[PDB]
């Protein structure tokens, strides 16, 4: 069959090693950023109110 | 020393400098990556880690 | 191909991710510590001492000559023409409040500490090298051509003195 | 040309970390020893880590300790980490001694030695090391232990005089274990070097016990991978031993401040030693009690003397791996009873347990082993 | 030879494996520490660092540490004054000495507050059980005068008159003060001063489980890339004769 | 030395390997484990399990009785 | 059956002394290299009980050497033991240095390298165990060549500040140069064993030049007594240099304790430093004296590439020799310079001890060796 | 906590001052230097720091 977007995707950084730790690098710059904040969020999220972030305002700007 | 010149090596050089090149970019990008280097960060559409 | 290789390339990325995570803290771990941490740029204490005297408050461990300067002693700066100076430095500029002013004891050379309270200028004596200061603690002979380091500051409650 | 076989040492690398040749037929157990190896150099730089702050002194140590778990920047995860991780290294490590004993790895005589004496090193190294955070466990359990020697008729009680540096427990004597505690690790180093130097060049043993030279296989391509999984699956279980159980793993009351005066009601020593401590209450006079305590270390030697069964391993025969079970089973014994505050039952059920513990293996395996020979011909 | 009574384990909102610490029950017990709790005992290891991020900003953590002040050492000349209250300054030293504790309070002194969740058996819970542990002598046993039977006390009986009461403390909060909740108020803050980090790590350690899970099937499937030529293969043995 | 370029004796056996990227990673990797799994299981849960279920009712046993010992002392020492 | 070839336990020990060939032709200038080995583990047995008693804080500091200095038990003979066993060490040392760069045993390659990087090593590791006796020499010393570190535009004074573990000169950094120091010696052996695993199947080196490889000789009956006789030699230099005159060649001018106000005239260490150190006095700006600070140590790994001459040993290229010991002048000047305090006189000898130093080696020596092969007509 | 002995033959010698700055008012902003090393923590020796007190 046709080849796949992950084939012809073989045939761009993969095969190519200098590219290949080039998608790595950026793959990490991304995953980074991404899942970072995303147990951010997420942490934030659970176990909520126990946190004094949101109770900042108990005492913030007057 | 004067080996190191010579018809090949002029194209051979020319032949290999993708490689290394790319190496370097990548190299680079990826050292900013791991000293979480300022100025670019402040480029970085996606990736602010800064509030 | 591209199969096996993308699972060796996104193993590469988290492995890469996590490394910079431990290193980060093993780095991390040495470059300071809580204690110190509240050490750094704390030392609320303006007006500790009557005017005209030198006080000696402690910085990252130095003691760093604050004072609150006379106005005369403005006026030993102003007296004194600019160009005279190796290094013209009018004192208004060199501080905040011009009756105040803080001074790093480290001399460009060997880092030795000129006496306060001592000074033919009417400032500082410095008896490493015989550079005379006066009360900017202004640099005038050398061999030190520049300024003894003035360090940036801010008065951020009013009596509340917080260097750094 | 060749470029690992270029240079001498890459030789060396070469003729080991890179292509030694290794039976293929490996399963975990051999990657437990790779994993001692992982966990050394971690205890290493951590322990450096921690070196940037703590002091040998008596007065300033606590305080010192108490500037790492709160005032360090992540300096926290790097003292459980090396506490923690610590007991990581004797986890594996026990199991590393299980495996050599029940694949018959001992057969490789001056590897095993080697192996015996880099154990007592790291024995001592452990004992040092917990007397140094300074705390009730740590003054009080230094003390006791290093009491021991005093069971000699002349010369021990006179050398706890000279380690002590003093009457007792003081700057001196802390100081002192604080540099014994800091040699011994660098030590261990060179005799682990040394050791894998011995099994290089009678090659590496098999799962079936029955060589595998025929069947030797590229190191490189194969196990390091494996290796490399197995380090990260032990740094899985040391991180959610830490990261969610900071604590347990130890003995509160080290958290207490030592007091030379105050006295703390247990004293357990730290987990590890317990079937050890279990063995001081086996029998009267601590004379034996130190002369057994040494032999249950030393008794290991024995073994490959002891050893006459047909088998260079113990998998396929269930029988004599009854008797190890019961062995293992008997250390689990000594090491529960070890845990309790002393008690007559469990002094009845220490002596037992630790009487069957010697003869498993100076009676019931040899001559088992023997009967064992009789079944098929051996 | 008498046993020390076991206290029963009791479900506080941390020990959820996920579970953290939240700042508020901390930051009520710390209310209970600004006065009650300076009978002392000590809590000299943390200064008003670690209040700040805690509950408190930075003119409000100096705010707080101004309350009290420990003493400025001798300058030139000079000896011995009080300096007003930046955070980088402690709590305040119990005594100028602890004998002076011990003197007033027959000879035992009492503990610092920071490990003393980390160091008893049984914790916190347990802090909080011998707080409420006051039950009265059955007939029979002895009991110093000074002496306030509580099981809860090892040797049965502690020196400690029991500082908590119905209604302690009102809060600056208002919340009320029943001598349950704020004595879960003390332990919880003492929690917090037992494990500063705490709350952070949970998160550092939560967000490890997501690295180990991902990185732990995907390095097993390498393995598997690299042992399956050899789990593959056949092998055959045809004798030349 | 012990290197592969010289060592014992074998002949005429032969291998079959395959390229790892033309095969998948998971042939029937959980039907065909977990038969064996299990037999393996049943084949040494016979030899493993005896010494540890006899440490947990050891374990129980001074546990119990000892405490037995201990916490109903009053009655044993009388009035 | 030999118990010393066939059994490999100690198989390298033949490979290595007991029966290494070695040239007929030795002076006992290759005896030194061995006297600097027996030198360094004298440093190791004489530091180690130093820790054995030594402890530190900003506070603990130099009333514990003192502990040492009075109230250990022979506390001063190994303080005084110690302190001149390092100038002594680099007796051994830059002599070894200085014979190595003159018989072109440098014609061997990596042996050259890592004999640099154990160079450098040292030099930090007797810089990082200078600040162990906090003097105010230790406390102003430390803080300039830490301030040294600053020369980099943007990484290098958070660097500073990195190694500080803060912002000033504290406990905690006096703590960094302690474990470093206490460290970092084990790397130096380390990587010294490794120095002679690059040797061994180089063969060694003859006065000559001309390599003896007809003419080799068994090691232990002969050059181990060289060794041995040598040992006796340093040995009895070092106990004399101490003994009687324990503050000659030791310049601690500082035992003051070390203050932030307080600052000694001369804010110099010892000798060993000051002939480098007098560089950054040459050129204005220390950023030059940086790029000199290294490179003028670090151009000794450039000595094999620009090497012209035909011959091994220069002692047969007698214009080459005279221009090398006007180089020993020029470094001998730098230190009497780095006794000296910045002053004009010194700051135009200043200049030109630099200039001399660069032409001396990167240019003259080479063109004579060329004009030496007219003169041979190689 | 505070009292008086005659302190055993162990203890150092007494202290001038309870503290440096009490010494930095008697001789006001310069305190004494430490004797028990003073010879040995200056250039030139027990002539040297003899010549100092010589004239
Ligand atoms: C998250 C995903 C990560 C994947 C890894 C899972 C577990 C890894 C593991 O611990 O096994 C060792 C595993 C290597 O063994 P293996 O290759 O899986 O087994 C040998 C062959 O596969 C041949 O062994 P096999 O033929 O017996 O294979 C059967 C079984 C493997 O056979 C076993 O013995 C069971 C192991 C898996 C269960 C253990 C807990 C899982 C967590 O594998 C399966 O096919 C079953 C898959 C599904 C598991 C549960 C099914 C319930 C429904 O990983 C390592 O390389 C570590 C080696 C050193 C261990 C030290 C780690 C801590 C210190
Ligand atoms: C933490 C403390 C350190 C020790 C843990 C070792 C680290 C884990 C590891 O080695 O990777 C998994 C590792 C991967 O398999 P492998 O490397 O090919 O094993 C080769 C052994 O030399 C060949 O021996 P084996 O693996 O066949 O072990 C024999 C075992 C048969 O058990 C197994 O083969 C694996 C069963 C464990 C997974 C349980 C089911 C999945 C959940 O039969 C028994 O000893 C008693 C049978 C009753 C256990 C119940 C098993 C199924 C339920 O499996 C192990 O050898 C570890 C022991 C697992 C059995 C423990 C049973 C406890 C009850
Ligand atoms: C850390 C810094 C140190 C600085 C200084 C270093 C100094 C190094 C000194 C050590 C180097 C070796 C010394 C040189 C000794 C010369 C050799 C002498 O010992 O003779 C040897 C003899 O050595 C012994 O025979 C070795 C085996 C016997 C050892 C028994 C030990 C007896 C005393 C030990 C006392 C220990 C008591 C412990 C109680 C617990 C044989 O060698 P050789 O030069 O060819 O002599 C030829 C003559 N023959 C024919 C007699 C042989
Ligand atoms: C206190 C807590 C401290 C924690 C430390 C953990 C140490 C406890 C180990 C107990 C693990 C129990 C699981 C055993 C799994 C099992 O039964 O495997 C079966 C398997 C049979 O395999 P085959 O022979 O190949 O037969 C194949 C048939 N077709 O048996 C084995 O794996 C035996 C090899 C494993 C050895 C490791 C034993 C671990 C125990 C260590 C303690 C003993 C060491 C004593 C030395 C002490 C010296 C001071
Ligand atoms: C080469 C291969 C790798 C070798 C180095 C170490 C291997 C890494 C294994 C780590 C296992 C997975 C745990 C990762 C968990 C994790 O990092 O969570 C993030 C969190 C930090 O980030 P956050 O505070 O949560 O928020 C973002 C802040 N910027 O990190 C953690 O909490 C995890 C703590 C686990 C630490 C394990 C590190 C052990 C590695 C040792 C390497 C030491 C070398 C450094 C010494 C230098 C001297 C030359
Ligand atoms: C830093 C230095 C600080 C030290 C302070 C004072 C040091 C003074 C050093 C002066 C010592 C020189 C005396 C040497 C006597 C001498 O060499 O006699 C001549 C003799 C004749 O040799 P042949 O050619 O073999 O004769 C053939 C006949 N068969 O020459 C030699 O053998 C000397 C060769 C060995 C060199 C040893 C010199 C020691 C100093 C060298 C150090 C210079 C390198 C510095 C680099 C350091 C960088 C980290
Ligand atoms: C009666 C004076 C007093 C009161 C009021 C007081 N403390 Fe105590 N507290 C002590 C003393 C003294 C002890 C230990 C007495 C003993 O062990 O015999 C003690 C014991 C304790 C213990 C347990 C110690 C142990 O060994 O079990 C806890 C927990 C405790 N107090 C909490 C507090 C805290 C926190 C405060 C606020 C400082 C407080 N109580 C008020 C002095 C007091
Ligand atoms: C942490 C220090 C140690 C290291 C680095 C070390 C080397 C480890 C390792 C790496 C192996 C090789 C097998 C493998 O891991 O793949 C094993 C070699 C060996 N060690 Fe040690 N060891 C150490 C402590 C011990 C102890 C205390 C003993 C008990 C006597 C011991 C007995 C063996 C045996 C028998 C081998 C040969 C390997 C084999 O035949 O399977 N080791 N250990
Ligand atoms: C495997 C061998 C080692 C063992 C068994 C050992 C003991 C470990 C363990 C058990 C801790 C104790 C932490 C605690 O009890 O709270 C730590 C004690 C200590 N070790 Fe080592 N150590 C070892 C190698 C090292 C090395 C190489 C260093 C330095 C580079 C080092 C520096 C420390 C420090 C500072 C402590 C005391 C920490 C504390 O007070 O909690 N250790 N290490
Ligand atoms: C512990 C430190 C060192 C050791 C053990 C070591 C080995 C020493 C000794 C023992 C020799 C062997 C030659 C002989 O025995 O006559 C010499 C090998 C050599 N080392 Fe190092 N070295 C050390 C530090 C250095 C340094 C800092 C340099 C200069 C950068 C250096 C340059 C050489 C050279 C050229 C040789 C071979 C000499 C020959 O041809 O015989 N070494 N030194
Ligand atoms: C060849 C390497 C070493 C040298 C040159 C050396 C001398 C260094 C430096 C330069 C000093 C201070 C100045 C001096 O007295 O010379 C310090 C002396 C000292 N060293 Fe070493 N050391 C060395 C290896 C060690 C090691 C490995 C330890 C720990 C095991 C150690 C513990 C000390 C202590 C406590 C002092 C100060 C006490 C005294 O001698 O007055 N040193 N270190
Ligand atoms: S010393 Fe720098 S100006 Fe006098």
């Amino acid at each position: 069959a046709a080849p796949t977007l992950t084939a012809r995707l073989y045939s761009l950084l993969f095969r190519r090693t200098s590219t290949f730790a080039l998608t790595i690098a950026v793959g990490a710059l991304f995953f980074e950023r991404a899942f970072d904040q995303g147990a951010d969020a997420i942490y934030e999220h659970i176990n909520q109110g126990k946190l004094w972030k949101h109770i900042k305002h108990k005492y913030e700007n007057k | 020393l004067s080996r190191f010149l010579g018809p090949r090596y002029r194209e051979l050089a020319r032949n290999w400098i993708p490689t290394a090149s790319m190496w370097g970019a990548v190299g680079a990008v990826g050292l900013v990556w791991a000293t979480d280097w300022r100025l670019i960060l402040d480029w970085v559409p996606y990736i602010n880690g800064k509030f | 191909k591209g199969f096996s290789y993308l699972i060796t390339a996104t193993t590469t990325v988290g492995v890469a991710y996590a490394a910079k995570n431990a290193v980060s803290q093993f780095v991390s771990s040495m470059s300071a510590s809580a204690d110190v941490l509240a050490m750094s740029k704390i030392e609320i204490k303006l007006s500790d001492i009557p005017e005209g005297k030198n006080m000696a408050f402690k910085w990252r461990g130095k003691p760093l000559f604050v004072r609150h300067r006379t106005k005369k002693e403005i006026d030993q700066e102003a007296a004194v023409e600019v160009s005279q100076l190796r290094d013209p430095q009018h004192d208004l500029e060199r501080v905040k409040k011009p009756e105040w002013v803080i001074l790093i004891g480290v001399c460009t050379h060997l880092g030795c500490v000129p006496i306060a309270n001592a000074g033919d200028f009417g400032g500082y004596y410095c008896p490493c090298h015989g550079s005379h200061y006066d009360a900017s603690g202004r640099i005038r002979k050398g061999p030190a051509p520049l300024n003894l380091e003035v360090p940036t500051y801010e008065f951020t409650s009013d009596d509340l003195v917080i260097v750094g | 040309t060749n470029i690992r076989k270029s240079h001498p040492l890459m030789k060396i690398i070469n003729n080991a970390f890179i292509d030694l040749p290794a039976p293929s037929n490996i399963s975990s157990w051999w990657n437990f020893g790779s994993l001692l190896g992982i966990c050394l150099i971690l205890q290493i730089l951590t322990g450096l880590f921690l070196a940037m702050h703590y002091t040998s002194d008596t007065t300033t140590a606590f305080s010192s300790v108490t500037h790492i778990c709160r005032d360090v920047n992540y300096g926290w995860v790097i003292r459980y980490l090396h506490a923690n991780g610590a007991s990581m290294f004797f986890i594996c490590l026990f199991i590393h001694v299980g495996r050599g004993l029940y694949y018959g790895s001992y057969m490789f005589l001056e590897t095993w030695n080697i192996g015996v004496v880099l154990l007592f090193t790291v024995m001592a190294t452990a004992f040092m090391g917990y007397v140094l955070p300074w705390g009730q466990m740590s003054f009080w359990g230094a003390t006791v232990i290093t009491n021991l020697l005093s069971a000699i008729p002349y010369i021990g009680t006179d050398l706890v005089e000279w380690i002590w540096g003093g009457f007792s427990v003081d700057k001196a004597t802390l100081t002192r274990f604080f540099a014994f505690h800091f040699i011994l690790p660098f030590i261990i180093t060179a005799l682990a070097a040394v050791h894998l130097l011995f099994l290089h060049e009678t090659g590496s043993n098999n799962p079936t016990g029955i060589s595998s030279d025929m069947d030797k296989i590229p190191f490189h391509p194969y196990y390091t991978i494996k290796d490399i999984l197995g380090a990260l699956f032990m740094m899985l279980i040391l991180l959610i031993l830490v990261l969610f159980s900071p604590d347990l793993l130890g003995d509160p009351d080290n958290y207490t401040p030592a007091n030379p005066l105050n006295t703390p009601p247990h004293i357990k020593p730290e987990w590890y030693f317990l079937f050890a401590y279990a063995i001081l209450r086996s029998i009267p006079n601590k004379l034996g009690g130190v002369l057994a305590l040494v032999a249950s270390i030393l008794i290991l030697i024995l073994m490959p003397m002891l050893h006459t069964s047909k088998q260079r391993s113990m998998m396929f025969r269930p029988l004599s791996q009854c008797l190890f079970w019961m062995l293992v089973a008997d250390l689990i014994t000594l090491t529960w009873i070890g845990g309790q505050p002393v008690e007559h039952p469990f002094i009845i059920i220490g002596q037992l347990a630790s009487i069957l513990y010697f003869l498993i293996i100076l009676v019931l395996m040899p001559i088992t082993s023997i009967i064992e020979n009789n079944l098929l011909k051996w | 030879t008498d046993l020390e009574l076991h206290a029963p384990s009791y479900p506080w909102s941390h020990r959820g494996l996920l579970s953290s610490l939240d700042h508020t029950s901390i930051r009520r017990g710390f209310q209970v520490y600004k006065q009650v709790c300076s009978s002392c005992h000590s809590m000299d290891y943390v200064a008003y660092r670690h209040l700040v991020g805690v509950c408190y900003t930075e003119e409000e953590a100096k705010a707080l540490a101004e309350e009290v002040e420990v003493q400025d050492g001798p300058n030139e000349d000079g000896e011995m004054f009080m300096r007003p209250g930046k955070l980088s300054d402690y709590f305040p030293k119990p005594y100028p000495n602890p004998e002076a504790a011990r003197a007033a309070n027959n000879g035992a002194l009492p503990p610092d507050l920071s490990y003393i969740v980390r160091a008893r058996h049984g914790g916190e819970d347990y802090v909080f059980s011998l707080l409420t542990g006051y039950c009265e002598p059955p007939t029979g046993v002895s009991l110093r005068e000074g002496l306030y039977f509580n099981p809860y006390f090892p040797g049965q009986a502690i020196a400690m008159a029991p500082p908590i009461y119905n209604e302690v403390l009102e809060f600056d909060d208002g919340t009320p003060a029943t001598m349950s909740q704020v004595a879960k108020d003390v332990c919880t803050f003492l929690r917090w001063a037992s494990e500063p980090e705490h709350d952070h790590r949970k998160r550092m350690g939560l967000k490890m489980l997501m690295m180990m899970g991902l990185l732990l099937p995907l390095v097993y499937a390498m393995k598997r890339h690299k042992w399956s030529v050899l789990k593959s293969r056949k092998l055959a043995y045809r004798p030349p004769k | 030395g012990r290197e592969f370029g010289h060592l014992t004796r074998m002949r005429h056996v032969i291998t079959y390997s395959l390229s790892p990227f033309e095969q998948r990673a998971f042939p029937h990797y959980f039907t065909k484990g977990i038969p064996n799994v299990l037999r393996r299981t049943r084949a040494c849960i016979l030899r493993v399990a005896p010494p540890f279920v006899v440490f947990y009712l050891v374990y129980t046993w001074g546990t119990q009785e000892f405490e037995k010992s201990k916490r109903k002392n009053p009655a044993a020492y009388e009035n």
